[PDB]
RNA sequence: GCAAAAACA
């Protein structure tokens, strides 16, 4: 470690990039997630009171708590209703243009988003197949269920989807097309159910974490509230989304004044938040901007449903008799999670207060920001999920201490509970860290969490080369890499790219090209690379013809549109090729026919969305017009 | 490997068992044979060290039984990426002592 | 030309082979456009080594011009599968094509070549510079097209007759006619599914964060990865 | 490796192999010889070299180095020749068909290596100068 | 809020020195110089010009796996990179080890179920880490890094 | 495996009593044992008639055993390790356990226990070699 | 045996 701290010609801040476990395997989560999920569920109940009384906390419902009860010496879950209301008021009064643009978003383009964008989401646990399905499949199955059990056709807008969910939730009995039936309580429990799974490829901590994904029924509400949160976050200077750190770095203060710099993280960030605080925040903003009531319900339903979450507890606790091991569900035998036995509902478990990762990473940031807005907090704050940086600009050291302490207390007011061990404050400003960026005087250093893959993506030679060079270019643009690093990385990528496509040594492709007198004219064939550090933003084929390394006859041969095989800035060619109890493989093929007839008839869908009212048989209207 | 004279350099051999692998993180049986320079009991307690006699020369052969996942093997097949960070430090130092006086 | 009703045969087959699925709305295309039953793997790059080394890696469209066996080497599986050595075979003994379509296909990529080589750049100046990342236009465009009007411009150059008069007014005049002189060789349906990407690139004015020690024009922003850095600068000329 | 171990270690087999290859007679190892050497145009030169080496040294079939040279020449001689190409001089070394293994006349590198102390064929010491039992014991 | 003069002092775990746990050997890595040729030629040379006698035997890796290693060397020399299984391969790759352990545990099971309560043994800093660091510094005759250069167009 | 109850017609055949580390023909067993235990009192014919793979395996096995077993005990332990010693037992067709070590457990007149064991023997390869020899000899 | 709060074998 003494070798990572230079004392001359270079400061430790720049060499802190060496304190990264690059090029090593990322930690991988093994076994059952039941213990981790149970711990995640039980943490918020252990921090509600200063004295740990878990059993009393399992029946609290609304997590509002009185002052002189928030744990100031440790984690504290819950929130103070009056504090939340006042802080939301203060945040609403400030940042008026952000509120006006939120009003624009919620009045004009809110009833405009297509509901098909839920297909580009994350893995979803289907409530009909009783397993995990891709998001487009889950969306299609859910809309078929809605059509069957509601009899009204779903409109293109996602407001129609939300109305359909709300209407179908009031039916006492529902049946899917097979021909399985759902009770209303069963469907409600499925909506409450949260599918938890291990979080993979997570570097930066010793202990593995679990993330939870919502059901497709509530995903529309989750997406609308998340989109509103993102829209209001893009237009506030205290958010963690844009150059904010560099902007605050380029700040000059008074000649003789105390300028603090607090950089820290959040401990138990998802184990100390209550959806009711988010409810209060959103209701305050909506009420003081002047939206109608149906907007109130539309924005409040997601947290209402999340207050009754039924996160799945994995596969069960691990019990060992001798050398044997067994997986046992909670409650079968005594353990350290006996207080949650009463809340076990089948394979799932009920927890009224608490949060999970991957659900609301923007509304939590909004809650933290509304906590920031106060009177005596005359400083600069940047918040992004569980990481933050704060700049103090006051006149006295004790004033800075009071500001930091009231910042901590106000964060605790809504239950943020920043980690004391992870928070570092520097009396003179100039050194700090936020996200993976590092601050030293007037320079901010961007250090990547992951190195570029430096390997072909794995689709086709031209696409893989284009994506690799673009990734290297993005890495060098963000300041993470420089001349030497960029050139070395592109040499490494060139070697890996040539190896992966049988262009190194003796192999089938090289022997085939040698025996038939086929001269390798491209990088994937085995030719010398044409791309340089400056020219890495140029296409290979376009660059080779200018230098005379690719004869026009060869271009005619390869760029033939009548070719057997046929952002990505690569021209199509012969090298643009695609590598070769479910009971669902047939319907993806018949959907292929539906997608096949389109993009052959309509140039329009290749430009914009399919905005054609009706159009069930109605496609014949276009074909007749083509003839006419 | 090959030195720049054509000669072959035998670092060792790795043997891959049946390895009926299903999941991307599943382990795969391996029997790794390596040419060791100096044996140490407390440094290699799980290795078996054998004497090797080629052309009246002395070499130590180490055999270990390991199982290693596909993800880790793929990661270590790209071990050449470890050169970037020292290259980053060297480049930053050199370019600082080029920005000081406009002289590379 | 005698194949127009073959397009209709796709509809007739869809009604009889895929009942009550193609009957859904045309607006649902945005839902099942990406519909796949294959799981989205977390690392497609880990399978590239096997896929190239896999026998019959490429699934080509059936054709007769490519020999089944060439110089004692099996090439196709007789959609049919192809050997890994079919593309480089096409690079020497492949079919010919018109010269005009070669430029059109490679268009929107050549313009980045001479525009770089024509630039003289300048002497390298090393200093304690502080690049700040500002959002600027990535690549120069032939015409300055307002955001949210780019798709309207693309509609005219591909489907001028199948458009709404409302979209006509909100279209960049002075740039629609420039695209037809370069998209004409590739305007045919044979290579029209991908020609949208090339046509879009001409007037795409997307904004990305680039290192800027001085106000960067699009002429100097596309190659900003080497013009300036923490320690060096290039006077683009 | 098997063919060369057969020819080197036994003088009579080398005699028969060289005789059959030189005079185009039927040999047990015709298929192996044809499959080892690529389609070339060195057959006439190899047969010539056989002629002068036999005439110059009638007593060749006792030195294993001479047997190695004669075996290389005979293997090239019995190879599959090409019709539409003029014959060229036999090379010092050639590469086995469909492989990167080098077979050398002087046996300084590749498949056969004949050091002063010993002869190595395919990485194996077939014959040792003083400490060996190729002819066996009674 | 408090202030610190002392930089934090990290506690050093005590116990047995941690052994070398890595896929390959690292510093203690050498090679045998073989005559020029292909991989098969080098493997044949090594298999035909060597004899093996065990010096140190570990209970973790029984010495019988040298039979598997030599069988693989001979098969590779004979142009067969993949070979049929032998008896010594049983305890070389853990074949049927899961079933063995499960059945043995079932046969010898006793007592009552309890929580898993896993544990990781603490180990001290080995003396060879400094030796590893100073040995990897040694100069070499060859470059050992052959990366193909990119093009050059600008200064 | 799982017990499959059912009426069974026995097939009486000689089966090997216990598995052997290496199978050797009976004529070569004494020479193999002589090479394992007392090489100093053997001739070259005895060495030639011994199975050297079995000799190496037995020497490795009995290196620790001979320190705790007398001469005759170790000799006959090695003999048992390389002796078939077939014995007649009633077996079930297409369920031969290749060795009577487990017949009481895996077999009876009322049940069998399904097991998944492969040959793990070089008899298939010897068949391949013999088939090649016969095909080329015809 | 690999690996760490249990998965592979």
């Amino acid at each position: 470690m003494n070798l990572f701290t230079p004392l001359s010609e270079i400061n430790p801040t720049t060499t802190q990039e060496l304190l990264y476990a690059y090029t090593g395997p990322a930690p991988v989560a093994y076994g059952t997630r039941t213990r981790a999920v149970l711990e995640n569920i039980i943490r918020p109940y252990q921090y509600f009171y200063k004295e740990p009384n878990v059993q009393r906390a399992l029946d609290i419902k609304t997590g509002c708590k009185e002052p002189e009860d928030i744990n100031v010496e440790g984690p504290s879950s819950g929130f103070h209703t009056a504090s939340v209301l006042k802080l939301a008021d203060n945040f609403f009064r400030k940042y008026r243009p952000a509120m006006e643009k939120l009003k624009y978003w919620i009045l004009v383009k809110l009833p405009k988003l297509k509901y098909a964008e839920l297909s580009k989401g994350r893995q979803t646990y289907s409530f009909i197949h009783k397993r995990n399905l891709p998001a487009p499949i889950a969306l299609e199955e859910t809309v078929e269920f809605l059509e069957q059990n509601l009899r009204r056709k779903i409109g293109p807008t996602l407001l129609s989807y939300c109305q359909a969910i709300a209407d179908v939730m009031e039916l006492d009995e529902t049946t899917y097309e097979y021909t399985i039936k759902f009770s209303r309580e069963e469907l409600w429990d499925q909506m409450r159910t949260l599918n938890t799974m291990w979080k993979h490829l997570e570097r930066g901590r010793l202990n593995r974490r679990t993330i939870a994904t919502p059901s497709m029924l509530i995903r529309g509400f989750v997406k609308i509230v998340e989109d509103a949160a993102k829209e209001i976050l893009e237009n506030v200077p205290t958010s963690g989304v844009p150059e904010k750190l560099a902007k605050l770095a380029s700040k000059q203060t008074f000649h003789t004044a105390v300028t603090g710099e607090l950089s820290g993280d959040q401990e138990k960030f998802n184990e100390c938040l209550d959806p009711d605080a988010m409810r209060l925040m959103w209701t305050v903003f909506l009420r003081k901007l002047g939206c109608p009531d149906w907007i109130m319900e539309l924005f409040n339903i997601p947290f209402m449903v999340f207050k009754s979450k039924l996160a799945d507890m994995g596969e069960g606790l691990v019990y060992t008799k001798g050398k044997l091991t067994d997986r046992k569900p909670l409650g079968e035998m005594p353990s350290e999670f006996d207080d949650l036995v009463r809340n076990v509902v089948g394979n799932s478990i009920s927890c009224r207060l608490g949060m999970f990762m991957g659900m609301y990473n923007l509304t939590s940031t909004l809650l933290a920001l509304i906590s920031i807005e106060r009177e005596e907090l005359t400083g600069s704050h940047v918040e992004s999920s569980d990481d933050f940086i704060h700049f103090f600009n006051c006149k006295t050291h004790e004033e800075m201490f009071k500001q930091a302490e009231t910042l901590r207390l106000t964060l605790k007011l809504v239950g943020i509970n920043m980690s004391p061990s992870k928070c570092i404050l520097i009396s003179p400003a100039g050194i700090g860290e936020f996200n993976s960026k590092f601050h030293h005087r007037d320079f901010v250093g961007n250090v990547a969490t992951e190195l570029p893959a430096l390997v072909p993506n794995g689709t086709n030679p031209m696409t893989d080369l284009a994506m690799g060079l673009n990734v290297i270019k993005h890495s060098v643009n963000t300041g993470q890499m420089n001349l030497c690093t960029g050139a070395l990385a592109m040499r490494i990528f060139n070697h890996a790219y040539k190896y992966a496509y049988m262009a190194l040594g003796v192999t089938r492709r090289t022997r085939f090209m040698e025996e038939n007198a086929i001269t390798p004219l491209l990088t994937n064939q085995g030719a010398s690379p044409v791309h340089s550090f400056s020219t890495m933003h140029l296409d290979e084929v376009a660059l080779r013809r200018h230098l005379g390394l690719l004869d026009e006859e060869t271009l005619r041969r390869i760029l033939n549109p009548n070719n057997p095989v046929t952002e990505d800035y690569s021209v199509p060619s012969c090298f643009k090729y695609t590598l070769s109890h479910k009971a669902l493989l047939n319907k993806e093929e018949r959907y292929q026919r539906v997608t096949s007839i389109i993009n052959k008839l309509f140039p329009e869908v290749l430009i914009q969305e399919a905005s054609a009212p009706g159009t069930v048989e109605s496609l014949k209207r276009r074909l007749e017009l083509v003839v006419e | 490997t090959r030195d720049p004279s054509g000669n072959c350099q035998f670092w060792g051999m790795v043997l891959l068992g049946p390895h009926h692998v299903k999941r991307d993180t599943d382990n795969a049986p391996l029997l790794i044979a390596e040419i060791m320079g100096e044996d140490t009991e407390e440094k290699y307690p799980k290795h078996s060290v054998f004497s090797l006699k080629v052309e009246e020369k002395q070499f130590l052969l180490s055999l270990k039984i390991t199982s290693f996942s596909r993800n880790k093997l793929y990661t270590f097949s790209n071990i050449r990426r470890v050169l970037i960070q020292p290259a980053s430090i060297y480049s930053q130092v050199v370019l600082s002592r080029a920005a000081e006086n406009n002289s590379l | 030309e005698c194949t127009l009703r073959a397009l209709v045969e796709e509809y007739n087959g869809a009604c009889k082979e895929a009942p009550k699925e193609m009957s859904k709305q045309f607006t649902d295309y945005n839902t099942f456009k990406r519909y796949t039953t294959s799981k989205k793997d977390h690392a497609p790059q880990m399978r590239l080594v096997y896929s190239v080394r896999k026998p019959w890696p490429i699934s080509m469209t059936p054709s007769k011009e490519i020999p089944l066996v060439f110089n004692g080497t099996k090439l196709k599986d007789t959609r049919t599968r192809a050997n890994i050595v079919v593309p480089d075979y096409w690079s020497k003994y492949g079919s010919q094509t018109s010269l005009e379509v070669v430029n059109a296909i490679l268009y929107a990529e050549d313009l980045k070549v001479q525009r770089f080589f024509s630039t003289e750049w300048g002497e390298i100046r090393y200093g304690r510079m502080l690049p700040f990342r500002k959002p600027v236009q990535a690549c120069p465009t032939i015409e300055e097209v307002n955001p949210a009007s780019i798709p309207h411009t693309l509609l005219q150059v591909f489907c001028p007759q199948y458009t709404t008069l409302d979209s006509k007014r909100k279209a960049h005049m002075g740039a629609v006619e420039k695209l037809k002189r370069v998209m004409e060789p590739i305007c045919k349906v044979q290579t029209q599914e991908s020609a949208v990407h090339i046509a879009r690139s001409l007037i795409d004015s997307n904004k990305k964060w680039l290192p800027t020690v001085v106000d960067h024009t699009p002429r100097t922003a596309e190659m900003a990865h080497f013009l300036c850095s923490k320690y060096h600068y290039v006077h683009t000329n | 490796k098997s063919l060369l171990k057969s020819t080197i270690l036994h003088a009579e087999r080398c005699k028969e192999f060289v005789g059959n290859m030189l005079e185009e007679y039927q040999d047990p190892a015709e298929t192996t010889v044809q499959s080892l050497v690529p389609i070339n145009t060195w057959g006439k030169s190899a047969k010539r070299k056989l002629q002068e080496e036999i005439t110059s040294d009638p007593d060749w079939h006792q030195c294993p180095r001479k047997r190695a040279k004669m075996s290389y020449l005979a293997i090239i001689a019995g190879s599959i020749q090409d019709r539409d190409k003029k014959q060229t001089n036999v090379p010092r070394a050639f590469m086995l068909r469909g492989s990167q293994i080098e077979y050398d006349m002087k046996a300084t590198r590749g498949l056969v290596v004949d050091t002063t102390n010993r002869i190595i064929v395919g990485g194996e010491t077939v014959l040792r100068e003083g400490k060996g039992g190729p002819e066996g014991y009674v | 809020w408090t202030q610190m003069k002392k930089l934090p002092l990290l506690k050093e775990k005590e116990g047995p020195p941690s052994p070398w746990r890595a896929l390959l050997l690292g510093a203690d890595s050498e090679y045998i110089v073989c005559p020029p040729g292909t991989d098969q030629e080098a493997i044949s040379w090594i298999h035909s010009q060597s004899e093996i006698e065990c010096i140190r035997e570990s209970k973790s890796t029984p010495a019988s796996v040298i039979t598997c290693l030599t069988s693989s060397l001979q098969s590779f020399a004979e142009g067969n990179p993949v070979r049929s299984r032998i008896h010594e391969d049983i305890i070389a790759f853990g074949i049927n080890k899961k079933q063995e352990k499960k059945q043995s545990a079932s046969s010898s099971a006793s007592g009552e179920w309890k929580r898993a309560e896993y544990q990781v043994e603490e180990m001290s800093l080995p003396p060879w880490v400094e030796e590893e660091m100073v040995l990897l510094r040694s100069d070499q005759e060859d470059n050992w890094i052959e990366l193909e250069k990119n093009a050059i167009y600008t200064e | 495996g799982e017990i499959r109850y059912g009426r069974m017609l026995p097939f009486r055949k000689p089966v090997q009593a216990c598995p052997t580390i290496e199978e050797v023909n009976p004529a070569s067993i004494p020479h193999t044992l002589l090479q394992v235990f007392c090489p100093q009192y053997t001739t070259l014919d005895s060495k030639r008639k011994a199975h050297m793979g079995a000799v190496e395996k037995l020497k490795r096995v009995m290196e620790p055993i001979c320190k705790v077993q007398t001469q005759e005990s170790a000799v006959h332990i090695a003999r048992s390790l390389i002796d078939s010693n077939k014995k007649w037992l009633p077996t079930v067709v297409d369920h031969t356990p290749r060795t009577a070590e487990m017949a009481h457990f895996l077999c009876s007149k009322y049940h069998y226990v399904h097991t998944n064991t492969q040959d793990l023997s070089d008899t298939r390869s010897i068949d391949n070699l013999c088939g090649e020899l016969v095909k080329r000899s015809l």
